[PDB]
């Protein structure tokens, strides 16, 4: 069944910063993948929102003309396909391709523990590379002024774990460093629509939920009451028996998007540069929203079992609004209520735009988020 | 035959092989509905995993299925904005004709025509006569679209053949309900709107 938990808004400029909406606002409800708003704010606090990930590469030449290299990793947490395929270009660009030795640390975290991204490496970054992937992600990286190898290959011998505390650089190694783009592009990508990894790992990097507990306390003074937090995306730890959700007031989503822009203003940036603008970001959960919220809105979405969420801003004629809104589904009993409840959250935020006189387009073009940019090329630290 | 909750998960998640894997071994009647009318395809249409569902159609699924909502691949596919997978199903042969759930009755082209124009013109290309197919309470897009959308929005309407002059149950006119959501743009074109 779909209704409504709780709806609340606010005026960016208000000067008496009352949150309005619903006498609900202060309860707790399941937030799904609107976390990742939370997660993102604490992030460009901990980081700012130009921070990089940088990636070390420990390059030893070898008797037969090829290199030993040491991945000594920075826990970037959008390092896949995409950032390795950039890295195997990068390589070629610097005549690497023969890798006798190829090791790397518990910070080298590669999803397409140790184990598993020795596992990855082998199956995905030394074997072939995928035409079909690779000229798409070229391509891609040609309109935001990155140049790639044609044909890049790579041949590497021996792959393994080499945990960060036993590793001794050689006296003739070079140590080179892949940087990724800032963090504000990954936490666009994160946010135009992501599985669980990128969220998770961001809030695991910044210390998980005691740390997480901590900051949001000393933030806005808030208490499991106001909020309660297992993971960075909001998806279930539980089962669906025992279902564990990050949960939180409405207020507090306002209270999370009000200090977001606040802090990212300090910087020069937007809610737009890191969160969807609806029908504009197009590889995002509200690519198709239509009506008054097209080019006015800039917002996440969320959906799991008990909850189909939205929050965000919208542009009006009367300025810039906070608004969460929080509805509850049963998705279990009826699959169809993700879209019941997905059609009366836009009315509602719609409605909200109608109020207050109108949409009124925010500036923005269309940002193309991959995980590094043209400063991402390996240079000599 | 059975359906499997694996598959079901798997097409819904986006897993591909595992929906590859249970599918070909062929313990399994993909047109097979669970316990609350889900399929295979329901699943990866709600999804917009658009490679599951060409997948899918190239094992000649049943299209028409319902759910307990009332709802087939095509509305699963349109209500949760994976209109890419919308269009897929109609060059598919999908019927355009049907209701997605909720209690306003609303038709497939009146959810796609207040978010997704590409696949609204879709679903009018198969039948121009639903531009103007009301709802339940007497509504077409023209009423959707008066209270939430833009001047735009009506325009597009207009343009596939919208009757301005159609009230719905509450004997209400499109410019009506425009007015009472405040909606200043909308009514202020459907005013002028000849
Ligand atoms: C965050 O809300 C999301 N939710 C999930 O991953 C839950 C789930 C469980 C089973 C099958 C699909 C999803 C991600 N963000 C959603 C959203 O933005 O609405 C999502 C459906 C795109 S997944």
């Amino acid at each position: 069944m779909v209704y409504l938990n709780s709806m609340c808004h606010m005026a960016a400029n208000s000067k008496t910063q009352q949150i309005q909406g619903d006498d609900n606002k202060d309860d707790k409800f399941p937030l799904a993948s609107i976390s990742k708003v939370v997660t993102t704010l604490w992030a460009v606090d901990r980081l700012g929102p130009d921070y990089r990930f940088k990636t070390k590469l420990h390059v030893t030449p070898t008797a037969n003309g090829s290199y030993d290299i040491h991945i000594e990793g920075s826990r970037d947490p959008l390092f896949g396909r995409n950032m390795s395929y950039f890295l195997i270009s990068e390589l070629n660009r610097m005549k690497i391709t023969k890798i006798e030795k190829l090791t790397f640390d518990e910070n080298f975290l590669l999803a397409w523990q140790a184990s598993i991204v020795r596992a990855t490496l082998t199956s995905s970054f030394a074997t072939a590379i995928s035409p079909g992937y690779y000229t798409i992600l070229k391509t891609k990286a040609a309109r935001i002024g990155v140049q790639m190898s044609n044909r890049p290959k790579i041949d590497v011998r021996t792959i393994s774990f080499v945990k960060k505390a036993e590793f001794q650089k050689n006296e003739k190694s070079t140590t080179m460093v892949l940087m990724s783009a800032p963090l504000k592009t990954i936490l666009k990508r994160m946010n135009n629509q992501s599985n669980n990894y990128i969220a998770d790992n961001l809030y695991w990097n910044l210390g998980g939920t005691e740390a997480f507990n901590a900051y949001i306390a000393g933030k806005m003074q808030a208490d499991t009451s106001d909020i309660e937090f297992h993971n960075g995306s909001g998806n279930n730890e539980g089962s669906v028996a025992k279902p564990v959700y990050n949960e939180a007031t409405c207020e507090m989503m306002i209270k999370v998007l009000y200090s977001l822009d606040k802090s990212l203003s300090a910087k020069g940036y937007d809610l737009s540069d890191v969160m969807a603008v609806a029908a504009k970001d197009k590889a995002s959960t509200v690519g198709s929203y239509g009506g008054v919220m097209a080019g006015s809105t800039t917002a996440k979405t969320g959906s799991v079992n008990k909850a189909k969420t939205l929050m965000g801003s919208v542009s009006t004629k009367n300025g810039e609004i906070y608004f969460a809104v929080l509805m509850h589904t049963d998705y279990d009993k009826s699959r169809s209520d993700w879209g019941v409840a997905s059609q009366q959250i836009k009315n509602k935020v719609s409605q909200l735009i109608n109020q207050n006189g109108g949409p009124k387009a925010i500036k923005y073009t269309e940002q193309l988020p991959l995980p590094f940019d043209k400063y991402s090329y390996l240079t000599k630290a | 035959g059975k359906s499997s909750k694996a598959l079901n998960e798997a097409a819904e998640q986006g897993d591909l092989a595992k929906v590859k894997n249970l599918v070909q071994k062929n313990k399994i009647d993909l047109n097979a509905q669970d316990e609350t009318g889900m399929t295979p395809l329901m699943n990866a249409a709600m999804g917009g995993n658009l490679d599951i569902v060409k997948f899918l159609l190239s094992k000649k699924v049943n299209l028409e299925l319902k759910n307990n909502g009332g709802e087939t691949a095509l509305a699963f596919a349109v209500t949760n904005d994976a209109y890419d997978v919308a269009e897929e199903l109609i060059k598919a042969g999908a019927n355009v004709d049907i209701i997605v759930a909720g209690d306003e009755g609303d038709t497939l082209f009146m959810r796609a025509a207040q978010n997704n124009k590409k696949t609204a013109e879709s679903i009018l290309a198969k039948n121009k006569s639903l531009i103007n197919k009301a709802n339940t309470l007497g509504e077409t897009a023209l009423f959707a679209v008066a209270r939430y959308g833009t001047p735009a929005d009506i325009d597009f309407l207009i343009k596939k053949g919208a009757d301005l002059k159609l009230k719905n149950k509450k004997g209400q006119t499109a410019l009506d309900v425009a007015k009472e959501a405040s909606n200043q743009d909308t009514a202020k074109a459907l005013s002028k709107k000849k």
